[PDB]
DNA sequence: GTGCCGAGGCCGCTCAATTGGTCGTAGACAGCTCTAGCACCGCTTAAACGCACGTACGCGCTGTCCCCCGCGTTTTAACCGCCAAGGGGATTACTCCCTAGTCTCCAGGCACGTGTCAGATATATACATCCGA
DNA sequence: TCGGATGTATATATCTGACACGTGCCTGGAGACTAGGGAGTAATCCCCTTGGCGGTTAAAACGCGGGGGACAGCGCGTACGTGCGTTTAAGCGGTGCTAGAGCTGTCTACGACCAATTGAGCGGCCTCGGCAC
């Protein structure tokens, strides 16, 4: 299960682009891929507990959401 | 009106065309405080797209002291040609708002489309519609009086006039900080009391409080100004 | 044999992503690794789609966030290649690993 | 199927009352409901804070109108406090 | 009885008093609420409501388009500056991002 | 005439000031600062010792982690001064600006 | 009521060096004073109207606290 | 009647679960607080209590000191990751900072 | 004068059944006191707030678990879960 | 120029908001009181301020070459349109156990009083460390 | 690479004030009930989640050429750290005044609560034009 490649260098190159960036080193994806997967790692477990504490198996919208909220990073556009 | 803010006997509503450069209304009429009092509570008129300006302005102004009565908008509209100011679309592009070509964009922009053709007869195209009646054939904005180019260039000049103003009352030095403090309690329902015998007066925002009595209060609730503050000592 | 300067389609795309309001992303990827993160936690788990989304976007504008941040950094080392210090400076200052 | 509520319509209306002629999309809806939700839980929480703070157990217009100068930024807060005001006095007169 | 007259009209607002001053009272915020604090609230958020929308539709009518689309309730947030410091750790989605290039990656 | 290297007596600063809990600034001058600060948003306005003290407590911590963050920035640049632009891009990546 | 002058020159090394700063710029003192104006001014403004709403006229602890805590600035061992 | 005996004392420990209660019931938490809710609380405030104390007194010791005093528990709160985790947004009075240096100002 | 209660005596009673010798100050008990009520706040606000979410009017010992979870990070929420727990299965023994 | 799918408009209906009275308690107000914040005043004196020097460092210029960008080609799997099964989210009814509420009372916790022992402050000494020679 | 010389940690006296203990009191937490409704537990409905398939083609991977920018020297001025002499309010300690924060007693009016009524808004269903193509 290697789905940290999936992320591939023209998806990094366009995220950077849209930030303005002009050039990029060769080393910056493998830190990009650490960092998407450290800040999805939390976002996820606070999701899954949210979801563990209404005793449901499905993870809902609401659940990322509060989530997301928790982490000071509220997000707009799904309830 | 009088001190109950009834119709004041005799001529409680003088037409405009009677009170042009007429002082002894003033003298001789029972002074300022009836005109006040009807300046506070009697609502003004409405701007609306097909009724911008009554026939009082319109046909009969300064008739008593002219040989022929005058077209205030029909002055306004001469003056802004005389003083070789730009047309419309030439502030709508000044104020950074989009410019209507045609008929259809104009009323668009407007949002009344018989307004566009009336307009669109009369001149032919939006550059050469007057200042002053485009500005008032605009929709008003919401909780305001003007239209958006009519509100630019009245906010700009206004703050042009704040800012660079050296004895602005808020800058440093001009007033001292309880005088600030002071001068921040004033309103002319105040005034009005402390300068008239008017005993029952409009509450906050005096230009928004029209109808009695339900937006008047005694006289005797509003804070007085605190002149302590101006010793020398 | 058109080429142009390398720094000319940089900059083409850099206006071009800067005015679309799309996912830079492709979503079947995203979310095989958001599965496969998730099967860290508890096993056997149901994603609706709107929170793959959700999940989606904020990672997304996390990230370009992280890179306006880090192509600061890179800018104040008088520099315009965008290097992992950068990244690693841009996130201890935020406070995500001081 | 159970009703959801959300501030679609008043916020439709405020619209109309801004831009007569010009639509809104769903997403936009959402992120209005959202906005509006926000704003409130935070003025609300700030408000109950306040009364905790000074160990009261009404929440009045005062403690909204402080919550209002303290999350609001410049003239927002402002503005804010002179709208909320006019609309205390319009009410309590009528 | 006479007539019903919402709130709301009384106040001369849009916004639902009623529920405002429902969902306070079911909120956990205090052990009462005041008659005027749905009110003020309303107001304010009506308010707020207004100005975003007004950003939105200029933003809108700057992109020759009809409806407003989250890209403008985007524009309209972070090209005001009290409105960015409100909502600064808000994520709009589908909103993107300022159209922004450094001067010195510039030719 | 003995003379110690530059460096030396900042390295030594920094050492004795990392280790002692004193406040830095000067009391009297932060009340009267606190005061004259305080003057635009209400007269007549009285301050416990207590709140001026946790004012000059926040303000050096404040102040102490900027400084780290400041030296953050300017040692990555290559260079160990400070210098005005390392606190401005500090501030920046903080989200103070 | 120049207080901001209070501020020493010795006070901002001396918060540098606790820092870890071991080179200092000339123009960094006028950056400081800003900074600190900045922020006591925020502070402040976030206790008076806290004091404002009591109806008290002395600003407590307690009212800075509550003003830290707003801004994400929690301040442990004044007040409570 | 029957011999008082504080809740507490039942869950074995040392924080007051009749004020963690009360403190419950009158914060504006929630319409009901359950019966094992204040147990839970006031046993995980004892636990960080606890252990807090415990790396204090642990740097008081290292200090050839008795009594702790502020500095003491900004060092134990700085020296473990899960409590600077937990309090990285608290300003701790009188606690100073963690003395370090940057390797390239060092002398050499 | 009037009562003011803190939490200083249950947290001496804690630092003499973890160091019997050392002592404490008034400025540390002071700090010790903040941080209990913060982490007590913290802690409250959270669980009220997933009570809120799953249209509950109870705050139970899952939602405080859940609560501490969310917050404390690593092996704090572990250890913290733990006696949790177990002072609660001794309190509903006896 | 096309058209189509999402925004806009219309109709049940039902539950939530409105209207009309009562109760009791939370909050407003007047009064006393006695902390505690504010305003002089003198003396050290520690720290701030002013200044000269020189040396380490910030900044600019130059050359390398290697690393990153641009483009063509091939491969890969993302993406999209249907199809099916079914796990699980969502709603409804019963009831019972858990929690709010109340009178009694008594003991844990808080305010006050105090003394002595950890701790702050000199002092001479022994090193710890740094800089030419 | 060693002598002086500057700074700092250390062991030893020496006051000292605040932290820990003791005591009186009071008010809120516990004991023992009653009442009611929140939710726990089954049961059912359907929906939206997952797995599968195949066809298009948009995009990713790979390789090659080249240029420009990251980085290492090298020099040069300059400005900041270090040390010394002069100045200045910071701090400490006492003294006096009174402003206002806080507690106490009365009282009233305002929000919670309850019952009856009805219409505002939500879901379902068309319908057409704004916008993606
Ligand atoms: C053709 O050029 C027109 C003029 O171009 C000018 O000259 C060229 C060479 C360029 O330098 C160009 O930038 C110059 O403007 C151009 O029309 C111009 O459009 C701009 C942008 O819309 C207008 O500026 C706006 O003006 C008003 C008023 O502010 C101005 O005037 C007052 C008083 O003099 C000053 O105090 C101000 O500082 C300004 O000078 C405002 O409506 C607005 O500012 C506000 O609005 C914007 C967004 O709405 C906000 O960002 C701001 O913060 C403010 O809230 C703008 O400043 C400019 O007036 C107008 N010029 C003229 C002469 O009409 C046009 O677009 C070009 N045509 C094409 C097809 O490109």
């Amino acid at each position: 299960r290697d789905n940290i490649q999936g992320i591939t260098k023209p998806a990094i190159r366009r995220l950077a682009r849209r930030g303005g960036v002009k050039r990029i080193s060769g080393l910056i994806y493998e830190e990009t891929r650490g960092v998407l997967k450290v800040f999805l790692e939390n976002v996820i477990r606070d999701a899954v507990t949210y979801t563990e504490h209404a005793k449901r198996k499905t993870v809902t919208a609401m659940d990322v959401v509060y989530a997301l909220k928790r982490q000071g990073r509220t997000l707009y556009g799904f309830g | 009106l009088d001190n109950r803010y009834q119709p004041m006997e005799p001529n409680p509503r003088v037409p405009l065309s009677r009170v042009f450069f007429a002082s002894w209304r003033v003298v001789l009429e029972g002074g300022i405080d009836p005109i006040l009092r009807g300046l506070m509570a009697t609502p003004a008129k409405l701007n609306r797209q097909n009724q911008i300006a009554v026939d009082e302005i319109r046909e009969r102004l300064f008739e008593q002291v002219m040989r022929i009565g005058l077209d205030l908008p029909a002055l306004n509209m001469q003056r802004s040609r005389d003083h070789g100011l730009p047309g419309y679309n030439a502030w709508r592009r000044f104020c950074g708002l989009p410019q209507p070509e045609t008929v259809g964009q104009l009323g668009t922009v407007l949002r009344n489309l018989k307004l566009a053709r009336k307009l669109m007869e009369q001149y032919g195209t939006p550059n050469n519609i007057d200042i002053w009646m485009g500005g008032v054939s605009e929709p008003l904005k919401r909780k305001g009086r003007v239209g958006p180019l009519l509100a630019c260039i009245i906010g700009t000049q206004f703050r042009k006039l704040r800012d660079g103003d050296r004895f602005w009352w808020e800058n440093e030095g001009v007033f001292s900080m309880q005088q600030r403090q002071a001068l921040a309690q004033i309103s002319l329902p105040r005034i009005i009391c402390d300068n008239t015998g008017i005993t029952t007066v409009s509450k906050n925002n005096i230009f928004m409080s029209n109808s009695y009595p339900r937006d008047f209060v005694n006289c005797s609730t509003l804070p007085a100004l605190n002149l302590a503050s101006w010793r020398e000592a | 044999p058109h080429r142009y300067r390398p720094g000319t389609v940089a900059l083409r795309e850099i206006r071009r992503y800067q005015k679309s309001t799309e996912l830079l992303i492709r979503k079947l990827p995203f979310q095989r690794l958001v599965r496969e993160i998730a099967q860290d936690f508890k096993t056997d788990l149901r994603f609706q789609s709107s929170a793959v989304m959700a999940l989606q976007e904020a990672s997304e504008a996390y990230l370009v966030a992280l890179f306006e941040d880090t192509n600061l950094c890179a800018i104040h080392a008088k520099r315009v290649t965008i290097m992992p210090k950068d990244i690693q400076l841009a996130r201890r200052i935020r406070g995500e690993r001081a | 199927k159970t009703r959801k509520e959300s501030y679609a319509i008043y916020v439709y209306k405020v619209l109309k009352q801004v831009h007569p002629d010009t639509g809104i999309s769903s997403k936009a809806m959402s992120i209005m409901n959202s906005f509006v939700n926000d704003v409130f839980e935070r003025i609300a929480g700030e408000a109950s804070r306040l009364a905790h703070y000074n160990k009261r157990s009404t929440i009045t217009s005062r403690e909204i109108q402080t919550a209002v100068r303290l999350l609001l930024p410049g003239e927002l807060a402002k503005h804010a406090v002179s709208e909320g005001t006019k609309a205390v006095t319009k009410y309590t007169s009528a | 009885r006479a007539k019903a007259k919402t709130r709301s009209s009384r106040a001369g607002l849009q916004f639902p008093v009623g529920r405002v001053h429902r969902l306070l009272r079911k909120g956990n915020y205090a052990e009462r609420v005041g008659a005027g604090a749905p009110v003020y609230l309303a107001a304010v958020l009506e308010y707020l409501t207004a100005e975003i929308l007004e950003l939105a539709g200029n933003a809108a009518r700057d992109n020759k388009k009809t409806r407003i689309i989250p890209r403008h309730l985007q524009l309209a947030v972070r090209n005001d500056e009290e409105l960015n410091k409100l909502l600064g750790r808000v994520t709009i989605a589908q909103g993107g991002v300022l159209p922004n290039i450094q001067s010195v990656l510039l030719p």
